[PDB]
């Protein structure tokens, strides 16, 4: 969608690259904790500025599947895995993807979606990247988050990855 | 009348040769800059120019006296100069009274004309004009003019003209040489005409007067022989490439087939075999076979191998059959092995474009061969010889009176015309002032106004387009939720879609006209007139087009039909000449047919189509009905079931 | 340019150019050094003009650079400045040609369609052009300023 | 002095070079401006009285 | 002409970029369909005359076009129509093998409509005959390769319209 | 590609593809994973190949980048490396296609005329392709290296 | 063979075999074992194939062997089956060569003319070739039968 | 022309006999050597210009033929000579790939001796240049492939003799 800032040797591209260094577990936990940090230290969400109807059906499905299936769907999104929902997610614009993650976090906070494992604590590198992002301005923060979540889901042609985050049984 | 035209482009045969034309054409036919030879000829000619103009000046000043001396030596018994517009044994002076006034006038005119063309030849630096117009004049005038008398007159003129040039052997020698050429050429008998016999029974035989050939630019002829120097062989091979590929692709792109060139320059293969193998090559295949349908490819091949375009319907038929059967190799073999090829080029001569001036030309493929010989021939993809030849044998096509390019696509919006220069596709046809184009009604066929002129305005129902009418009352003719706001606005937007094809962008709508219509102050006709005359319509649909294209598109939008022919087209075009765009719009919307078809409350709509437009719409796979153009078999369950 | 608009008008009525049209073209012609001076001044300081105008705009309209605003984010702000640069270049073309046709045909016809599709508040686009006009006028003399301000005003009106 | 080693090390793919109109060309300018986002505005539609607060000009 | 491989290469070359993941996916898809394309082409080549024969018997025989005054009347015109159908089948097979309709525009369609108009050849009847060819070929070649052949036969038909 | 080559050959003869041509297409279609792998290797190491090859070339033939040479200057050296990158891209096209036709049609027809007009020595461009070939072969297995070297040497032979 | 066709193509363009052409040649020549096995199968069992094909043909088209037919009589039948055996030999040659050039230039260029001279129905001869194909396929493995089917189909199509 | 395979086919078809054990053995022998032939052809194509350059350097330059009065004197004639040499190399590569000398006997050796005699091309020096080409190719491609190429280069030289 909107042009992504990938490699420019500046704080925003640098932080984006760092977020891309993190593992799937680190990245997913980082965005969860960033969501918890939204509104106090990070920028708030403005979902009215995104055509979120495109995600509506997908979100409904996530709110219908069982808690284990919900957690697996989020893990699939973070794992660049090939599933119908991952492809649907990838087809969206950056704003829609980011608002979709926001609604997932809202549902988890409300319980409608499987919450984080109890007593989970962010790792070292992920916490450092999150602190960096907290140190940036609101515009820089929204750019960094947009570029963080834009590459999630499945897109054909590209491939790779070896670590994966299956479940928390 | 004739039913088709091959097109007509300006033809410029050379009337006579001049030194600069000779040199520059010598360089240009070989696709090169002028070299030391031609430049030196130009230098010498320009240096001699001052003297030549001196000769011309002195002869034009004293032309009266020279002609008078001639007329006095030749005629006896009166004064030949009463009206101005070495000795052969048979010479005898001619009597003015006996010989007659008309013939005396022609005698004096001819003497003066000889002197005038002699001065022309002096200035041009070449006697070609004299030779051209004097070889065979004798036989033209033997029976009413004495040849001995003319010879004596020319000798007297030669002597008198040279008498003014005691300067030195520079002016005198030139004058004497040109007059000697004139004398020997007037004494010449008429040479036989050059006959171009028909190669088959479908092509006519022709002949050309030798004077016509002498005037025209001579075609340089390249023949490969074993004894030629290496540079000459190089020139011959370059000529072969220029002929077959239409330009020197070796110079341009280093494209070449080296072994073929070695074989032909060794004499292993003849120039004919070299042409055969080059035209079969993947280079030729990629450049002049792959980009074209077979119908156009064979026309280009005729250009490249025979130096001419197809001559008849039968020929294109035969060779299209040949290429359908055996493809490019069969086509090339048939052309190269034809008796015609060997008759012209034989084994050694590189093929050359024949065309005007080289031999007698046919009328039937005149324009098509003019187009074919242009260097832009590769960019015409539509066949021109099969199309034109077929159209000769058939009535006038479905086509605008001024040509196919004047027919826009019958699409919802946009004025899309074929561009004359882009992928040339022009198909001229002779429509006289009275033809009427057959149009297909969008509706019940029997409502076509040709057969049912009182059907005009009969709405077409389900068989035709939707029709928007201000039938309901207008609002405010206070209270909210007045239902008369949706219909009037739907009609306004329909009128915009009709005049412009599609809705305008925000800020473009003529809001004043819309409120003045919604307030009952004007009629629907007046509003569409305002739309048609709007600067937006001018910029979109009038300004960017040929005048008659603009008029035709206008007519289709406003009257819902193409123009019938030259009567409507001519009246609107004449108004365009005299008054301009607004007056043309006025004429269309104030015409009687507009009133009949559309009142003061009906938005115009598509009422008719050309056959081409209907075929575009209804011949696609998803729209083509099952019963159209094929046998519909009734399916019945087998009797054994 | 002006020549093309006058030609179109004169041809639409199947007439040669009138004395008035001819004198108008002549005035645009001979007094054509000032137009090129104005264009050169606008082209020389495009960086500063667009940067200062964008700063002024974000000060006046921080909402467009706040959550939910079109220009929110580094990339969105960059594209906004790019749009302002487009409009400054078009203004220079209009100044040079003595007509508003090139501006109209490059960046105003259907501009409302484009910005409605993009979600961009068009009135803020007109405001950004206002800031660019103010800065450019500060960067030029009085008569040059008036001449440029006329075309800036044309653009602003077409988005207001 | 001109050193070709410096240019070789500095090679960039042609298709990756920015051309006219690319909004990337205004990334540096956008960063320099650093537009100030508004503060999170605290609004509660529940506590607004429409009839009283709406202007009665 | 361009085939699918050359099509993707040229789409990459006009932008001056190397073949990325999506282009490689397109190339993989073409290489995966090449076996079916070749088998269908062999089948069509084996039965070309039969395909045209049955299509003509299905659409044009015992109708207006073959009777005196119809465009297929006289043996010359019948043979010409037959070999036009042969052209269309051969070029549709070419395009199916290449996975690209570029050859059809280049060596079939460019100027064919104007030629037919000048000759008075009925275009709707030609389209119906080509549709008959599509049906016969599909019945001979299979559903999927039949659909692929139908794509290019319909391309010819649309070009004629 | 072999598909277009055979289709063109058959079309010029107004015939269907022979069974041998169809079997050739079948074999080419089957053996495509290796070609795509070689191409993926080459495109992955693009900038490295270009930079190393350019370094080797300018070391070997300093006159090209010394005073009076065609590649002398920061912009000229950049352009020369740009040409190297062009020809690497074409070599990858040839590898993927399994044929030299994309290379020939994009960057060898008339190449002598172009570089003669520009003043570039063509044999030095051939040397540049040789250096690129060596660098590329260094990063591949022997079979893959030979397969890519086929196209590299096609370019080298046509450019010298 | 494919080798001769590739060499002719290369010579027509005055060039060495391209890398793609060499790869096709290598793939063809590595697969020579399968072609030789198919040819051996056809050769060793020629009598069974010809006998069964002729029997099925005569049963399918008795008019050919009925009184008045070209094949009527003992000697005419012997000649007809000799022709069928000849075409089996051609098919084996084609299978080994990789293309249909030997079949084309031994027994298929001008077949219609010869059989029209002899009065034989070319339809019936093609039917006989079809019967030979069926028997040979049933006598051979699926992949091998499919491989031979291409050449049998070429013979049938050019003989119809 | 004939390659090895078509040569076997012709030899059998002359006698009207199927492919027997001997013909099968010849075909297998050719099929086995195909990989080496193709690799040798690839190498020869890679270094054709270099091979010709080294051959002329060894055999022709600084001789009589290059000086005024020699037949390799003018640039036109030098270019013609280099063209003859690379023609010989390319057609020898063709013959080696086909495993048969027929292609040389027709598309190279057809009046060539008569041509050289008529034009005054010295046959001895041409033979020496071809021998230099043979030596260079053998050193550059290997021993077995070297003698495989040398068979056909000797065929050309004998055709000129
Ligand atoms: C080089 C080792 C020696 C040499 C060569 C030389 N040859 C010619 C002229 C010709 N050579 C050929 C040969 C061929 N042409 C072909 O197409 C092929 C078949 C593939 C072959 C083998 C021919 C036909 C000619 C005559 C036409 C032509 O020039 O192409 C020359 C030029 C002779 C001249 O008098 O101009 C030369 C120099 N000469 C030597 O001295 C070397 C020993
Ligand atoms: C958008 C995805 C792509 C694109 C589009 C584009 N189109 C035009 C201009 C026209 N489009 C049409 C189309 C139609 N007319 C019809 O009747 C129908 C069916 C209802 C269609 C689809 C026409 C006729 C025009 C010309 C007339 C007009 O524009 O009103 C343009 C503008 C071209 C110009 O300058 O004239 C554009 C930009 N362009 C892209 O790059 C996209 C891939
Ligand atoms: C009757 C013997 C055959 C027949 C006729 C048929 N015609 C049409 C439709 C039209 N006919 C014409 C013809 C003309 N219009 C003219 O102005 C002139 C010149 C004087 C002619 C000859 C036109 C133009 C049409 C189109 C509709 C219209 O009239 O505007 C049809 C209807 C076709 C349809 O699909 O609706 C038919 C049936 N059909 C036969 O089968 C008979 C052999
Ligand atoms: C009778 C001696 C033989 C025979 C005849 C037969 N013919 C057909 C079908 C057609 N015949 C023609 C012929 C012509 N059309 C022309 O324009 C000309 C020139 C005036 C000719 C000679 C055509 C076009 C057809 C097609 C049908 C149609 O007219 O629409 C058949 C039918 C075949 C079928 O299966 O439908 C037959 C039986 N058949 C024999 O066996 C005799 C030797
Ligand atoms: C058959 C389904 C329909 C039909 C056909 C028909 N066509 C012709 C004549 C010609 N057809 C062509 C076609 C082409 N030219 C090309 O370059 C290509 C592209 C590969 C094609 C397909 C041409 C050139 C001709 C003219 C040949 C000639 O010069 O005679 C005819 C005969 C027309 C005539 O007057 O002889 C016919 C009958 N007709 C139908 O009714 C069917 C629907
Ligand atoms: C000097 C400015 C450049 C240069 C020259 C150079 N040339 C050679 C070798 C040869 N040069 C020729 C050229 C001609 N011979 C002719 O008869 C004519 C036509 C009138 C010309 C132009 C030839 C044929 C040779 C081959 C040697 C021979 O006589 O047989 C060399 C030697 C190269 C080697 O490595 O052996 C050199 C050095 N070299 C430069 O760098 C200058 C740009
Ligand atoms: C302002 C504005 C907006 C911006 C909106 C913004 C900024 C939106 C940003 C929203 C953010 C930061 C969303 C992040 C959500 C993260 C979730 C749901 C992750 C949960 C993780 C889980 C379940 C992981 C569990 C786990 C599992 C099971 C394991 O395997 C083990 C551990 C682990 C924890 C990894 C819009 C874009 C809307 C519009 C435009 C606009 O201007």
């Amino acid at each position: 969608g909107i042009f992504p800032n990938t490699l420019a040797a500046d704080v925003v591209p640098a932080t984006i690259a760092r977020f891309s260094q993190l593992n799937a577990e680190d990245q997913l936990a980082l965005i969860w904790f960033a969501y918890l940090e939204m509104g106090k230290t990070l920028t708030i969400a403005a979902p009215g500025a995104a055509s979120m109807q495109l995600a509506e059906n997908a979100l409904k499905e996530i709110q219908a599947m069982g808690p284990l299936q919900q957690t697996q769907a989020m893990c699939d999104l973070a794992n660049r895995a090939d599933t119908p929902l991952c492809r649907t997610y990838a087809s969206w614009s950056p704003n829609i993807k980011l608002g979709f993650w926001y609604r997932l976090g809202e549902l988890m906070e409300q319980g409608f979606v499987a919450p984080i494992p109890a007593g989970y604590q962010l790792s070292a590198n992920a916490n450092a990247v999150l602190a960096t992002i907290q140190g940036l301005e609101s515009g820089q923060q929204i750019t960094v988050l947009r570029n963080a979540v834009v590459d999630m889901g499945f897109t054909a042609g590209k491939d790779g990855k070896r670590i994966a985050e299956p479940v928390v049984p | 009348s004739v039913k088709a035209s091959g097109g007509s482009s300006l033809a410029r045969p050379q009337l006579y040769q001049t030194v600069p034309v000779s040199a520059i054409s010598q360089a240009e036919q070989q696709d090169r800059f002028l070299e030391g030879s031609e430049l030196n000829e130009l230098t010498a000619y320009f240096q001699s120019g001052a003297l030549r103009l001196e000769i011309a000046e002195t002869l034009t000043q004293n032309a009266d006296l020279i002609v008078s001396r001639a007329a006095n030596r030749i005629f006896t018994g009166g004064s030949p100069l009463s009206y101005l517009e070495p000795i052969p044994p048979g010479f005898r002076p001619i009597n003015i009274a006996r010989y007659g006034p008309s013939n005396m006038q022609k005698s004096l005119r001819d003497m003066s004309w000889f002197l005038r063309y002699t001065t022309y030849a002096i200035v041009a630096g070449d006697p070609n004009i004299i030779v051209v117009n004097t070889r065979g004049l004798k036989e033209v005038i033997e029976n009413a003019c004495s040849i001995d008398a003319t010879i004596v007159a020319i000798q007297e003129m030669r002597a008198a003209s040279a008498d003014y040039f005691r300067n030195n052997a520079q002016a005198k020698e030139i004058v004497l040489q040109y007059f000697d050429i004139l004398l020997s050429e007037f004494k010449a008998p008429t040479p036989a005409n050059k006959v171009r016999q028909g190669p088959s029974n479908d092509i006519q035989g022709l002949e050309l007067p030798q004077s016509y050939f002498n005037a025209a630019a001579k075609r340089q002829k390249y023949a490969m022989k074993p004894g030629l120097s290496a540079l000459e062989k190089n020139a011959v091979i370059k000529a072969a490439y220029r002929q077959i590929f239409e330009r020197d692709i070796t110079k341009a792109y280093s494209q070449s087939i080296s072994y073929l060139e070695s074989q032909v320059r060794n004499g292993d293969i003849s120039m004919k075999e070299f042409v055969r193998r080059l035209a079969k090559s993947p280079l030729y295949r990629k450049q002049f076979f792959e980009p074209f349908i077979n119908s156009r490819a064979l026309e280009l091949a005729f250009r490249h191998i025979l130096g001419r375009g197809p001559s008849s319907r039968e020929e294109v038929q035969k060779y299209f059959s040949i290429v359908s059967s055996g493809g490019l190799p069969a086509l090339v073999d048939a052309l190269v092995d034809s008796q015609e090829y060997a008759d012209y080029f034989g084994e050694e001569t590189v093929p050359y474009l024949r065309g005007l001036g080289v031999e007698a030309q046919e009328c039937r493929n005149w324009g098509m061969q003019q187009d074919l010989f242009s260097y832009s021939a590769p960019f015409r993809k539509v066949p021109q010889f099969i199309t034109t030849f077929a159209q000769y044998d058939r009535p006038l096509p479905d086509q605008h009176v001024y040509g196919s390019g004047n027919d826009p696509l019958e699409i919802q919006f946009g004025a899309i015309f074929p561009k004359e220069t882009r992928n040339p596709s022009k198909r001229p046809a002779p429509f006289n002032k009275d033809t009427k184009r057959i149009l297909i009604h969008r509706g019940p066929a029997v409502n076509n106004q040709v057969g049912n002129p009182s059907a005009v305005g009969e709405f077409p129902g389900s068989l035709g387009a939707k029709v928007f009418r201000l039938n309901g009352g207008l609002p405010g003719a206070g209270t909210s939720v007045k239902f008369g706001e949706s219909s009037t606005q739907a009609l306004i937007r329909a009128a915009y879609r009709q005049v412009f094809g599609r809705d305008l962008y925000e800020g473009q709508r003529l809001s004043v006209a819309e409120i003045q219509l919604e307030n009952g102050d004007i009629s629907v006709r007046e509003f569409i007139k305002r739309l048609a005359k709007s600067e937006l319509f001018l910029k979109l649909y009038w300004a960017p087009h040929y005048v008659c294209k603009a008029i035709e598109y206008m007519h289709r939008r406003l009257l819902g039909r193409p123009t019938y022919g030259r009567q409507e087209m001519n009246q609107y075009f004449d108004i365009a000449s005299k008054q301009g765009f607004y007056a043309v719009v006025e004429a269309m919307i104030d015409s009687k047919e507009y009133s009949d078809a559309f009142g003061e409350d009906t938005v115009p709509y598509e009422r008719y189509l050309t056959p081409g437009g209907l075929q575009m719409r209804s011949a696609r796979v998803g729209s083509l009905r099952e019963d159209i153009g094929q046998r519909v078999d009734k399916e019945v369950t087998p009797r054994f079931v | 340019s002006i020549v093309t608009k006058s030609i179109v008008n004169a041809d639409a009525e199947a007439r040669y150019l009138s004395p008035g049209e001819l004198d108008r073209i002549k005035a645009f012609v001979t007094g054509g050094a000032a137009r090129l001076r104005i264009a050169e001044t606008l082209t020389g300081s495009r960086e500063t003009i667009v940067k200062q105008a964008g700063d002024r705009l974000f000060q006046k309209r921080p909402d467009i650079v706040s959550p939910g605003g079109n220009a929110y984010g580094e990339e969105m702000t960059a594209t906004c400045l790019r749009d302002m640069d487009y409009y400054l270049r078009l203004v220079t073309y209009g100044v040079v040609s003595g007509d508003v046709t090139p501006i109209e045909e490059i960046g105003l016809v259907g501009v409302r369609e484009m910005y409605r599709s993009l979600g961009t508040p068009i009135e803020a686009v007109a405001q950004s052009v206002r800031e660019m006009k103010e800065v450019a006028s500060g960067l030029m003399s009085s008569d040059d300023a008036a001449e440029a301000s006329a075309y800036f005003d044309f653009v602003i009106g077409k988005m207001s | 002095q001109i050193v070709w080693q410096n240019e070789v090390r500095r090679f960039i793919p042609q298709e990756k070079k920015l051309t006219a109109g690319n909004p990337m060309n205004f990334l540096g300018m956008a960063r320099s401006i650093n537009p100030a986002a508004n503060t999170i505005p605290k609004v509660s539609a529940q506590n607004i009285n429409i009839e009283a607060s709406v202007p009665r000009r | 002409m361009q085939d699918a491989i050359t099509a993707v290469i040229n789409s990459a070359d006009v932008q001056g970029k190397y073949l990325d993941g999506a282009a490689m996916d397109k190339l993989k898809s073409y290489f995966a369909s090449g076996e079916l394309r070749v088998r269908a082409a062999s089948v069509i080549s084996a039965n070309a005359a039969t395909i045209v024969k049955e299509a003509v018997a299905k659409s044009l025989l015992y109708s207006d076009v073959t009777r005196p005054g119809g465009n297929m009347y006289t043996t010359r015109r019948y043979a010409a129509c037959i070999r036009d159908l042969d052209y269309y089948l051969r070029y549709a097979t070419y395009a199916m093998l290449a996975g690209d309709a570029s050859i059809l525009d280049e060596r079939v369609l460019n100027g064919l409509k104007e030629t037919y108009n000048s000759l008075g050849v009925p275009i709707s009847s030609t389209v119906q005959a080509i549709q008959a060819i599509k049906e016969v070929t599909a019945s001979l070649v299979g559903a999927d390769a039949g659909k692929e052949m139908g794509v290019y036969l319909d391309y010819i038909c649309s070009g004629l319209s």
